[PDB]
């Protein structure tokens, strides 16, 4: 038989990750926008959640970058807005949605451009 | 292009309907690939009861587990898709049997089925954390032993969060939050641009 | 809702679980600390052992509970049954971290992003 | 109690607001007139009740709420702030 | 070598060396790339 | 010092690395070395830089020399050719 | 009504009668290939890279061209469809240079990937090439032109996005080449977008010509701060350092586009930055010292004054978050002289209401507006993304734009009723001619820009135009949800400011000299040390050292909006969020950080230790602030109206003149702007 | 990834054609050893039903007397074209299944001289493009060929979205990569099955009451090669 529970899954506990990078860590549930250089629409499908970006370095001895934040490289792709703020709730990250933009109808002609009067 | 037989299509797909008929209480889906292969898929309940009937029907034995491995959808409720794969040294073909687990809503083990998976069952549990009821002995395997995380899951940072160094003061190695000289550069690949229907 | 139970119908059941790994670690504490040589005091091992126990007091779903002793479990047997050797009980002690400041003026005179 | 600012954060289209808002259609401009200096900032919030927020001298921040209140009471809520 | 000789391009050396490893000619990695972050520097009149 | 300027300055510890050892740099420098080899007269006012040496060598480019002012160069050798 | 049904590939999707064949693609999902259709730009046809087949006809029809007709199956990648595109990438590829490790469009060109996955996989022109003379189009573009597939987009975007006009095909035959006749410049805002909108890599930006590679840039969606138009825009960084801005698309505030300055002057934000806090030394010279020393420099100082001693003049490109923790720090030792260089008249219900100060009439309401009275701005050169809608509503729609103000380069046809502010009464008595023009109006909208505010009788010219707004609101009868009055802002931190109840204008500070000045990020000359008293201690709060550094007692550097999680407000008070891109430079913190901390070392310690926190203080003082991409609808104009009745106030016959009358007036403006090198090489290329 | 080069099919020969004297003599020493088979014979017998049982796959399977091998039962590439004997073996043990490896190693010199004897002209690589790298002299002259090379190079392949268990013989068993893979050009999942995870699991049902030397022979029967097993 099944029993009830009306705690939000919760399974920080389970995860296993350091306390610092789960109650100090805000990711963005966000769908990515196209850079302007392409006209292809097929990144900006699927909802992406991103953990907020932390201190990049230069090393000394080489110039290379260096990365102290464990959670930054990570990216993690969500079909759907409810599934990813699900993810955000159980794993315990903060979570700030924003909703999907998406380019309205536009209205267009080939006759237009050659109005008698534009 | 490669050189495809719809023999196999078929009789793999038959087979679907005959294993789906004998074990209609588990199975939901039941598909053959393009690439030939089949896939009947079944609720997790039904992971005792389906795999026994493989492993011992005359008409379809399934004797050795080729592979257990749990692929982790972030996305979909159940994260983890157990799939199982099985080949029939008899009728030389094989099967995948996958089914869906949550974090917290184990899965059966078929170690009684196959004594294969008393390994492989670890592996999951390690890597995923996805948990197998009635296994013999759960404990990790391949991750060190202290680990704390289940590395495979698609919500673990590759390079992990500890790393290990050895200190003199201490004269003994010693864990420390991970600092990397260089940060794993994330090319990103797609292209904004897609390449048939499917 | 309408969850199906791991282990433990309820938090109650579940809570006796923990009492016996309590338990368990309890009595194992003054073990290890002999078995591996740590350099460490059975009371001190032994609060340890209540910290961690507690790290995760808040949890309040039975299901979460059981699995966190079904892996508190697996870590007992690492250490009783011996395959974790001193550098791995230890780590438990963050004995060679520098511990960090929470303070915000101590975070602010220390870190761009905290 | 020096006054510095008041802010009326009512909010538009909400049930309760009905009074925030007819008080400062009615008597808003009367108000600054007579207090032509003093800052009254009318902003909207949302999915919260009204909140008359006063700032008193020296950083002190004082609250009176104005959910469901009629317009004369809001009226009188904001005469009994600037005393 | 001897038999055909290689094809010399004006640039290539020499002399060769050996491992120069323990020895003081040996590399020691340094980041080639100029400065990113140039800094305001204070004004040196006093005001 | 390098290539491109890169020199550490006077005060930078860096220089530590450089103590008691060769700071690796190459007298051949190519920003110099393309300067010496000549614009190639070339009459025809597109002409292509295979890069020498055909598939040993670079993509294949034209470059068109029709400014009479400038001379054409090969994003890739550098050579230059003018008509 | 009004719903043809169309199959594509039998969906049966249904469209409103006009739309194209790669239109009604679009909604079922597939992409048709397309090179010159941009959906803001014309439909040309140039390329003939979209034909697809329509069931049943003979030939295949251009997608972004062709009316869609009620039963027609799109058949998109029909046998016949793939060879219509295997055979004209074919021909796009053959004169091609391949200089693909060349063309910094490497990995951002829709000509690779369209020919990767729609095209072939050889080649069969053993023909020659040809090959195109460069162009020196300016210093902002770099045109590598004998890479352009002609597909006439430029010159478009030249022509009706920007009014430029310049660009022009020249030629006919396989030597047709999109460049300028003759070599003049293509100076113009808006300019740096034709890199942009040019998916051959043939004219690319000349600044970020070869520093990166776009699969390494890391993408950080954030708010363009330099314009108060708040254009979205994504900062690519790479390894920790902004290597490229370019617009990501936002279809109320800059739908795809972005200003030239807010796109080249990321070069500006990397050099005279402050990183390292520096104190006044007992010889008189800035010394490098630790926050510790710094901040009780200026704790120690701030606890000896009290209130009106201690003063802040904010502006510029500070963000919402740090106004709220400046503000609530110096109420805590009583001074509300807080202020901001732009002054915004206050005499009548200023910062009250919230429309007084505001462009309410949305920028996707410039679409709707019928006659736009531009009172004493320069759109072109303040808002250039609101001079753009302007654009495209007297192009594509009907507006009839005036001005009052100096008659000046538009990029549109205006009328130029005046240089003279009284004429504003010659409306309002109804005795100008374009009185009746906006009588005709059903729905009119005037705009009173910010830099004819800040003369001497800004406050006269504020109430001026609202008598005007109020008798052409009940002359036209117009609808209580169109808004007719609106002002456009040129600073990003003052609508967020005046949000924040900081009163505009230094005029307080003025009046009574502050013995203690917290410049946060003022690079203005608002106040000078001079005019300061004696003492003059003030503490600069910015990010680089240009005219608030070197008279600074002391140095607390901060970041910039490309380095911290902060707040800003554009002008219609849509409040939107800026992301961490990179990490802060040296030893430099966020502002609002900074000022938390000194108010600890102070004992009047703000209650917010985490961003969340100074967030969900903003809320208590506004609302904007927290909602983020949601513009406010009602306002209070009638209650407005009668406090500027009660105002009375001389319009001086001085003509308003816009302080950027002609475009190297815009180029540097900000800190970050005239810190720019590139900003620098435009400046000099105009003179 | 690139053509033989000009001359390798024969020293494959020279080789081949000698090889066997090495096997035998190995055979010399060891086979018949009055030592090796007692170390070897009877040790770590493993049944036939529970060989498939714990998934051995592999040479630990055909020692048994299972006959299978995946390259006769599921031919993958070429090896259908060619004649090979499986070296079955009875009395599993670790002795038997030695046997077999050195029988292999001999019938793996009767397929390689069929592969040298039946080589066919041709190109090595497919040629789309759009899976292959272009050739470099084609990428240095045509357009299409160097956007191909760039976007191959840079990007991917691009596989469609599915996921196949694709096993061959690998040496020591069934190797086989379970690869799932969304639209993308970089993978989603790869689970590579290690004939090893089953041989080692079985390290516990094979030495059972054996002594310290049985363990040692053991884990040498089993071909264990940690990287597989551990991945
Ligand atoms: C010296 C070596 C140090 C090693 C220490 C030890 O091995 C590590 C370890 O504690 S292993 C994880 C233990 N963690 C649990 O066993 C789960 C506890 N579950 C709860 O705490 C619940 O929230 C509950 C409702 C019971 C609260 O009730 P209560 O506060 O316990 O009474
Ligand atoms: S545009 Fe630049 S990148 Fe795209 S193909 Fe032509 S060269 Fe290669
Ligand atoms: S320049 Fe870019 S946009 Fe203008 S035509 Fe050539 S390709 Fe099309
Ligand atoms: S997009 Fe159809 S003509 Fe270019
Ligand atoms: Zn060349």
């Amino acid at each position: 038989q099944l029993i009830t529970v009306d705690e939000k899954l919760d399974i920080t506990t389970l995860t296993g990750v350091p306390e610092e990078h789960i109650k100090t860590r805000k990711v963005r549930i966000f769908v990515p926008a196209r850079n302007n250089m392409q006209s292809g629409v097929n990144n900006t499908k699927k909802w992406k959640m991103e953990f907020d970006t932390r201190e990049r370095w230069e090393n000394p001895l080489m110039g290379w970058a260096s990365t102290a934040d464990p959670l930054s490289n990570m990216v993690l792709t969500f079909s759907a807005k409810e599934d990813a703020i699900a993810f955000a709730e159980k794993n315990g990250w903060s979570y700030d949605v924003e909703e999907k933009k998406v380019p309205k109808p536009k209205s267009k002609s080939y006759g237009a451009n050659f109005s008698w009067n534009k | 292009v490669r050189p495809r037989s719809d023999v196999t299509h078929k009789q793999l797909s038959a087979f679907g309907e005959y294993v789906a008929e004998i074990l209609p209480k588990y199975v939901q889906q039941v598909q053959v690939s393009c690439l030939d292969e089949l896939e009947i898929c079944i609720h997790p309940d039904g992971v005792i009861p389906t795999l026994t009937f493989l492993r011992d029907h005359t008409n379809a034995q399934f004797k050795s587990l080729a592979d257990l491995t749990a692929v982790d959808v972030p996305t979909r409720q159940n994260r983890f898709e157990i799939v199982y794969n099985l080949l029939s040294l008899r009728f030389n073909s094989r099967i995948r049997v996958k089914t869906y687990a949550d974090e917290l809503t184990p899965i059966d083990s078929i170690v009684s089925v196959h004594i294969a998976a008393n390994w492989y069952e670890r592996e999951v549990w390690d890597m995923f954390g996805v948990f197998f009821f009635n296994h013999p002995d759960l404990r990790r395997i391949l991750t060190d032993y202290g680990f704390e995380g289940h590395p495979f899951r698609k919500d673990f940072p590759l390079t992990g969060y500890v790393e290990l160094r050895y200190d003199d003061e201490v004269k003994r190695v010693v864990a420390e939050p991970v600092e990397l000289a260089q940060e794993f550069r994330k090319f990103d690949l797609n292209s904004p641009w897609e390449a048939f229907p499917a | 809702t309408s969850v199906k139970p791991i282990f433990s119908r309820d938090l109650n059941e579940a809570k006796r679980r923990v009492r016996e790994l309590y338990r368990a670690w309890y009595r194992e504490v003054p073990n290890t600390v002999h078995l591996m040589q740590l350099d460490i005091t059975v009371k001190q091992g032994r609060d340890k052992v209540r910290e961690m126990f507690m790290k995760n007091a808040h949890v309040t779903d039975p299901r979460v509970v059981d699995l966190l002793v079904i892996k508190g479990k697996m870590e007992l047997q690492e250490t009783i049954k011996v395959w974790k050797q001193r550098t791995h009980v230890m780590r438990f002690f963050h004995e060679t971290e520098t511990p960090r400041p929470k303070d915000f003026l101590s975070k602010f005179y220390m870190g761009h992003d905290p | 109690l020096g006054l510095r600012e008041i802010r009326v954060h009512l909010c538009q289209r909400s049930p309760g607001s009905q009074g925030v808002r007819d008080f400062i259609v009615q008597r808003y401009v009367e108000l600054k007139k007579a207090h032509p200096n003093l800052p009254i900032l009318i902003r909207e919030c949302s999915e919260v009740q009204p909140k008359l927020w006063a700032r008193y001298a020296f950083g002190q921040e004082k609250t009176v709420s104005l959910n469901n209140l009629s317009a004369d009471e809001v009226t009188r809520a904001m005469q009994n702030v600037l005393s | 070598p001897t038999t055909n000789p290689p094809t010399a391009r004006k640039f290539i050396w020499t002399n060769h060396k050996f491992n120069v490893s323990a020895t003081p000619e040996q590399y020691v990695p340094y980041s080639t790339t100029r400065k990113k972050i140039h800094e305001w520097v204070p004004p040196s009149t006093p005001y | 010092i390098t290539h491109t300027g890169q020199v550490y300055d006077e005060k930078d510890y860096r220089r530590v690395r450089f103590v008691d050892r060769q700071k690796e740099v190459n007298e051949n420098f190519a920003i110099d070395l393309i300067a010496q080899q000549p614009v190639n007269e070339v009459e025809h006012r597109i002409i292509a830089c295979d890069g020498g040496g055909g598939a040993l060598g670079h993509p294949k480019v034209y470059i068109n020399l029709d400014k009479e002012t400038k001379t054409g160069t090969c994003g890739y050798c550098g050579l230059q050719f003018k008509q | 009504s009004n719903l043809i049904e169309v199959f594509v590939d039998g969906q049966s999707v249904m469209v409103e009668p006009g739309t194209t064949v790669l239109q009604a693609c679009e909604k079922v999902g597939m992409q048709i290939p397309r090179f010159c259709y941009h959906e803001r730009l014309s439909v040309a046809g140039n390329c003939r890279m979209c034909l697809v087949e329509i069931e049943k006809a003979p030939k295949v029809v251009a997608a972004c061209a062709m009316p869609v007709m009620k039963g027609w199956n799109i058949l998109t990648n029909s046998e016949k469809s793939k060879k219509a595109r295997e055979g004209v990438m074919e021909f796009l590829l053959a004169n091609h240079p391949l200089d693909c490790p060349i063309c910094d469009q490497g990995g951002e060109c829709d000509l690779q990937d369209q020919s990767m996955m729609f095209g072939s996989d050889r080649s069969r022109f053993l023909e020659g090439k040809r090959a195109v003379e460069d162009k020196n189009i300016g210093p902002l573009v770099k045109t590598i032109m004998t890479r352009c597939i002609q597909c006439t987009r430029c010159i478009r975007f030249a022509s009706e996005i920007a009014g430029v006009d310049d660009l022009g095909t020249t030629g006919r035959g396989n030597d047709m080449q999109v460049g300028t006749y003759i070599e003049k410049m293509f100076m113009s805002e808006l300019s740096g977008n034709v890199i942009d909108i040019c998916p051959v890599g043939a004219l690319t930006s000349k600044p970020y010509a070869f520093t990166a590679r776009p699969w390494e840039t890391r993408k950080t969606e954030s708010i363009d701060v330099m314009d108060a138009v708040g254009s979205n825009i994504v900062v690519s960084t790479r390894t920790g350092e902004v290597m490229r801005i370019l617009p990501r698309m936002h279809e109320d505030i800059n739908e795809e586009w972005i200003s030239d300055k807010t796109r080249f002057a990321y070069d500006g934000l990397k050099r005279q930055r402050l990183t390292e806090p520096m104190v006044r030394n007992e010889k008189g010279l800035l010394t490098y010292t630790s926050w510790e020393d710094a901040l009780s420099r200026v704790a120690g100082m701030l606890q000896n004054f009290e209130g009106n001693a201690v003063a802040a003049i904010a502006g510029g490109l500070v963000d919402a978050e740090a106004l709220v923790a400046l503000k609530d720090l110096l109420n805590k030792v009583d001074s509300d002289n807080l202020c901001t260089e732009e002054i915004f008249p206050t005499e009548g219900a200023g910062t009250d209401l919230r429309s007084n100060y505001l462009l309410n009439t949305t920028i996707a309401g410039v679409e709707e507006a019928d006659v736009v009275l531009l009172v004493g701005t320069n759109p072109r050169f303040e808002a250039p993304l609101f001079n753009a809608r302007i654009r495209k509503s007297w192009l594509h729609n009907d507006l009839k734009v005036a001005l009052i103000g100096s008659p000046v380069d538009l990029t549109y046809r205006y009328d130029h009723l005046g240089d003279s502010p009284k004429i504003l009464q010659d409306i309002a008595s109804g005795r100008h001619s374009f009185c009746e023009v906006l009588k005709d109006a059903k729905k009119p909208m005037v705009v009173l820009g910010s830099s004819a505010l800040q003369r001497d009788d800004g406050a006269a010219i504020l109430v001026a135009v609202s008598n005007m707004v109020q008798k052409i609101r009940v002359t036209t009868g117009v609808a209580a949800e169109w808004k007719v009055m609106n002002i456009l802002h040129r600073i990003a931190s003052q609508v967020a400011a005046l949000d924040l109840g900081y009163k505009p204008g230094v005029e307080a500070i003025r009046k009574n000299p502050p013995k203690m000045l917290f410049l946060l990020g003022a690079d203005g000359g608002c106040i000078t040390r001079q005019d300061l008293p004696k003492d003059c201690f003030i503490v600069y709060q910015g990010h680089h050292g240009d005219v608030g550094a070197p008279m600074a007692d002391v140095i607390l550097p901060g970041a910039a909006y490309t380095e911290k999680s902060a707040t800003y407000v554009n002008t219609e008070g849509r409040a939107q969020q800026t992301k961490v891109a990179v990490t802060p430079p040296g030893l430099a913190r966020e502002d609002w950080k900074i000022i938390r901390a000194l108010s600890e070392i102070a004992g009047i310690t703000l209650p917010y230790d985490t961003l969340d926190q100074v967030r969900n203080r903003l809320e208590e003082v506004s609302p904007n602030l927290v909602r983020y991409d949601d513009i406010e609808e009602t306002n209070y104009f009638q209650q407005a109206s009668e406090l500027a009745k009660l105002v009375n106030q001389e319009v001086l016959a001085d003509p308003l003149v816009p302080p950027q009358l002609t475009i190297k007036d815009f180029y540097m403006t900000d800190s970050i702007s005239r810190a720019s090198q590139t900003m620098a090489k435009c400046v000099k290329a105009v003179t | 990834h690139q053509d033989l080069p000009l001359g390798l099919l024969d020293d494959i020969y020279e080789f081949s054609k000698n090889f066997s004297l090495r096997i035998d003599e190995v055979e010399e020493m060891l086979t018949n050893n009055r030592i090796w088979r007692n170390r070897t014979v009877d040790i770590g017998v493993v049944t036939a039903e529970d060989a498939l049982n714990y998934g051995f796959s592999g040479v630990m399977l055909r020692g048994s007397g299972i006959q299978w091998d995946l390259r006769k039962t599921q031919p993958y590439d070429v090896y259908d074209q060619v004649e090979f004997d499986v070296p079955i073996g009875s009395r599993g043990d670790c002795y038997d299944r030695y046997l077999c490896r050195v029988e292999e190693m001999r019938q793996s010199l009767r397929i390689i001289e069929q592969c040298l004897n039946k080589m066919p002209p041709g190109e090595i690589k497919v040629d789309d493009a759009k899976v292959s790298p272009p050739k470099r002299a084609e990428m240095k002259t045509s357009m299409e060929s160097l956007i191909h090379h760039f976007k191959l190079y840079t990007e991917g392949y691009q596989v469609p979205p599915g996921a196949t268990y694709t096993a061959i013989e690998a040496p020591k068993g069934e190797f086989g990569v379970y690869l799932v893979s969304d639209g993308s050009s970089r993978p989603y999942r790869c689970k590579i099955k290690a004939p090893g995870f089953a041989h080692l699991a079985g390290l516990d049902k094979m030495s059972k009451g054996h002594m310290l030397a049985d363990v040692v022979a053991i884990i040498g029967t089993q071909d264990i090669v940690f990287g597989e097993i551990d991945r």
